[PDB]
């Protein structure tokens, strides 16, 4: 009698995030 | 010597024989292995100047 057992589980996950947020304002009839 | 034999009878009994045998033999053997591994590796922060 001979039995032999393998198994195999690999998982991955990546995850990334940027975010950009830039605001201008001048005022010295001027405005912007 | 062929003819005749290298030996003869000078003595014995005239009696039956019953040689019976009965040899058993087992060997089981068993393996077992698990292993396993996780790893989690998270690493988040946001700056803020204005």
């Amino acid at each position: 009698e001979e039995q032999i057992e393998a198994f195999k589980s690999i998982i991955q996950e990546k995850t990334s995030n940027f975010n950009a947020a830039i605001s201008l304002k001048f005022t010295p009839s001027l405005h912007g | 010597i062929n003819d005749y034999g290298t030996h003869y009878i000078t003595s014995g009994s005239m009696g039956g024989i019953y040689e019976y045998i009965l040899v058993i033999d087992k060997a089981k053997m068993e393996s077992l292995g698990i292993t396993s591994r996780d790893i989690t590796t998270c690493f988040g922060g946001s700056l803020g100047i204005q």
